């Protein structure tokens, strides 16, 4: 009421959420090669290996 | 109640007052104030906003 405004952030909570579902999954399926280049598959357990 | 005549908010800044004619309760809301803000591509390249 005395002149403060709050702004909303750029990005709401679900577009956050998606950006980790995406990273999440990234990291699921390809290890740690999407992060250095292309998403290269490898099973999980020869991931955990 | 029949004493108070005048009500504050939290931050102590009026949200409510009694008519004094007639003996009724109003929510005083401020005017509505916003930040105009312009959105607009580089002078050079056009002159909308």
């Amino acid at each position: 009421f005395n002149g403060l405004t709050v702004l909303p952030p750029l990005l709401t909570d679900e577009m956050i959420a998606q950006y980790t579902s995406a990273l999440l999954a990234g990291t699921i399926t390809s290890g740690w090669t999407f992060g250095a280049g292309p998403a290269l598959q490898i099973p999980f357990p020869m991931q955990m290996a | 109640l029949p004493f108070q005549q005048f009500g504050r908010d939290i931050a102590d800044t009026t949200d409510a007052v009694r008519d004094p004619q007639t003996l009724e309760i109003l929510d005083i809301t401020p005017c509505s104030f916003g930040g105009v803000s312009v959105i607009t591509p580089g002078t050079n390249t056009s002159n909308q906003v």
